[PDB]
């Protein structure tokens, strides 16, 4: 019908490391896009509430935790 | 290349600039401040600035504030047309209205190939922030063109003169932009051009 | 009831139908051609296009996509009711054709105020009524409604 | 330990914040923005003290206090179980849930109303694990206003998991 | 492949530091 | 919308006859109704219409359309022939304006030489 004849920063969050899968495991199984965020997770309100409430207590000895499970070990030792 | 101008040194604690971003660091080299890149020579400023790199910080740094809150084959005989300004008016304000005249058959007899040969004279308005001497500036010009003639300018002082608001019902052939067809008129049959 | 609103209707409704079967017409000059064709040798009189146009299946500049033989018919059978229908408007139409009446009216016209109801179909009924593709959704059936 | 200032003039400067500050008490650290796009100060600061003894008592001392240009600088201190509901009814109002999850769990918030496909569906928020399965167990497929309602765990892929019992157990806690 | 699969938690690391930080 | 189409068609009515009857109604009532009587009003243009319309059907009034299938057809036929005829002249401007684009995008604009400092819609016709 109609076939007559005539006569955004798609490198860019790659480049800095976003959008890339990946999940925080201690929050409630949290997805983050980033790991330069999910580095930034480790200071946070939620996630020094799920360790202080959850007995294991805030700042920096922790920052690396992905699990709930070693980081209560590592508590443990504390 | 530099045209003259003085490009103070980024430490010594800011006359108008032409553009505020390039500077000199405390060393010799030029840089831009938004980009933060670095540049060897004024023509590599001049790379910098007609590059989209640049031009994309600058849209960038827009929103920051906002947040914050053919052409080869072209003939040129460079011939002076006859232009006939005159104040008009009408209602409810004050409008310019141009008068431009063209050859009477007198050299145009030679080229007739079809070749644009149909497309009318075009108007276009120009910053004077850019000129082949770069010496003097802040102000608008209309400037009209014609393939074999020579352009031809107009100073506009005044910010804002016949700027209408919806003058027709809104149709859509752009022609080439919204001046153009908004208010122009080309006489092909006298070859006579009246812009108002 | 003014006539003068019926004759108008009838002229409205013969105008559509012309501008259908022209439509048709337009998108296969074919539903054109060949019927002229025949015609030609039953009526010698009758005046047929330039060869060239009829083969290249064109009416002006362009050059339309060839159809085939159901789909030709079947339009042209189309165009046989459609042609029908004006027949008959145009027979009803030949046999058709103050101030304190008109306040009179524009009085009575005020009747029923509350009548919340959008109405879009009367020139749009009708061009639907008439147009290619009506049938389906969208883009199954070249028969109009 | 870390103390918020707003209302802070541009005109103020940093060493005029420490300056000020020490008045009051000592100060570990001072970090007081500078806008990279106008080239100024924004006008708020943080001072984190030695301790939130120092803190509060500036908090105390300082609010509403020091006048700098002519403004007054202000001072001020620096994870729950989820039930999706489907198939309300119209004339069930968010009150009216309160008092029915109420009897069977304290309500961290109050319920969500929205509606899906037309579909009345809330979220319901209480404060412990067990009492969720207290009103999931009773008034999953149960019929309230003479409409079927169905109680489960609203999504995050949905609440209720092994490592969720574990660390709502902790936060109850 | 395997080598890269084998690696220890950093948590299970964590363990073995005095200064785990 | 009932309302507002029989008020026009019948305002349209009247105005086709003798256009003097709803110039004295506008004086006489005073009315918001008939508020379509001023062009401003939209649905105005369409009112243009009707009334033109209905100033045809007294046109030939006494006399019949004795139209035959051929003729009909061969109408239809010119029809299309000119719908195509349109529709030729709309490509070919839409050529010329693209011309005019590219040379406007293409010439100097730096190439000044100026010389001092400073109703066309009934004039781009012909007469
Ligand atoms: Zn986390
Ligand atoms: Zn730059």
């Amino acid at each position: 019908e109609g076939a007559e004849q005539v006569d955004m920063p798609y490198w860019l969050y790659k480049l800095h490391g976003l959008d890339r899968e990946y999940r925080c495991e201690i929050c409630s199984n949290k997805v983050y896009n980033g790991r330069r965020t999910f580095e930034r997770h480790f200071n946070e309100e939620r996630h020094i509430y799920h360790l202080r409430c959850l007995g294991i207590e805030p700042s920096s000895v922790f920052k690396g935790i992905t699990k709930i499970k070693e980081a209560q070990e590592l508590w443990k030792n504390m | 290349l530099s045209k003259g101008e003085n490009v103070p040194y980024t430490f010594q604690d800011e006359q108008v600039r032409s553009n505020p971003y390039i500077y000199k660091n405390h060393s010799g080299k030029l840089v831009c401040k938004l980009c933060n890149t670095m540049h060897m020579s004024w023509s590599s400023v001049e790379r910098h600035l007609g590059g989209k790199k640049h031009g994309l910080n600058v849209l960038r740094r827009g929103i920051s504030i906002e947040k914050s809150s053919x052409x080869x084959x072209x003939x040129x005989x460079x011939x002076x047309x006859x232009x006939x300004x005159x104040x008009x008016x009408x209602x409810g304000s004050v409008g310019l209205a141009i008068q431009v005249n063209y050859s009477s058959e007198v050299k145009e007899n030679s080229v007739d190939s079809d070749d644009k040969a149909k497309v009318p004279p075009l108007i276009r308005i120009v910053s004077g922030l850019e000129l082949s001497d770069t010496k003097q500036k802040g102000k608008k010009f209309l400037v009209i063109a014609y393939e074999p003639f020579e352009n031809i300018a107009i100073e506009l002082p005044p910010n804002e003169i016949l700027f209408s608001e919806n003058n027709d019902m809104d149709n859509n052939n752009d022609g080439v932009d919204e001046l153009n067809k908004k208010c122009t008129f080309w006489d092909a049959i006298s070859k006579l051009y009246y812009v108002q | 009831m003014n006539l003068l609103e019926t004759r108008r209707s009838l002229l409205e409704e013969m105008e559509i139908i012309e501008n259908a079967i022209a439509e048709r017409i337009q998108r296969n000059p074919e539903l054109y051609y060949h019927y002229i064709q025949e015609s030609s040798k039953v009526f010698p009189d009758t005046k047929l296009p330039r060869s060239s146009l009829i083969a290249e299946n064109k009416i002006y500049k362009f050059k339309k996509v060839k159809r085939k033989r159901k789909q030709i018919i079947l339009q042209q059978h189309e165009i046989n009711i459609f042609l029908r229908d004006y027949q008959e408007k145009q027979q009803t139409f030949n046999k058709i054709n103050f101030e304190r009446k008109l306040q009179q009216l524009e009085k009575e016209l005020k009747n029923e105020d509350e009548n919340f109801e959008l109405d879009i179909n009367s020139k749009k009924d009708k061009y639907a009524l008439f147009s290619s593709s009506s049938d389906p959704s969208r883009r199954t059936n070249i028969l109009s409604d | 330990n870390t103390v918020y200032v707003g209302n802070i003039d541009p005109r103020i400067t940093k060493e005029q914040l420490y300056e000020l500050f020490i008045q009051i008490n000592p100060v570990l650290r001072i970090k007081y923005p500078k806008d990279k796009v106008l080239q100024a100060y924004q006008g708020y600061a943080f001072i984190e003290f030695y301790n939130q003894g120092d803190a509060q008592y500036a908090i105390k001392i300082m609010n509403n206090t020091v006048r700098l240009y002519d403004r007054l600088i202000k001072v001020r201190q620096v994870p729950i179980a989820k039930l999706f509901i489907k198939n309300l009814a119209d004339s069930i109002d968010s009150d009216q849930l309160v008092k029915i999850f109420n009897k069977f769990g304290k309500l961290i918030r109050e319920p969500e109303i929205f509606y899906l496909s037309k579909l009345k569906c809330a979220y319901v928020y209480f404060e412990d694990f067990e009492k969720a399965d207290l009103a999931i167990k009773s008034l999953n497929n149960q019929l309230v206003a003479n409409n079927r309602i169905t109680v489960d765990y609203a999504f995050k892929n949905g609440k209720g998991n092994a490592k969720y019992g574990d660390d709502v157990d902790r936060l109850l806690n | 492949k395997r080598r890269k699969t084998e690696k220890p938690s950093l948590s299970q690391l964590k363990s073995q530091v005095p200064y785990p930080q | 919308s009932r309302r507002d189409m029989e008020v026009i068609k019948l305002t349209a009515r009247y105005y086709a006859k003798d256009k003097s009857i709803v110039e004295q109604m506008i004086s006489k009532d005073g009315e918001a109704r008939l508020n379509f009587m001023n062009s401003s009003h939209p649905l105005h243009k369409t009112f243009t219409d009707f009334v033109a319309q209905y100033k045809r059907v007294y046109s030939f009034t006494g006399q019949e359309i004795k139209k035959s299938k051929r003729t009909i057809l061969d109408n239809c036929f010119e029809r299309t022939q000119y719908w195509e005829f349109e529709k030729d002249k709309d490509r070919e401007h839409d050529k010329l304006v693209e011309l005019c684009k590219i040379q406007f995008a293409a010439i100097p604009w730096d190439k000044f030489t100026q010389v001092a400092k400073f109703d066309l819609e009934q004039m781009r016709l012909r007469r």
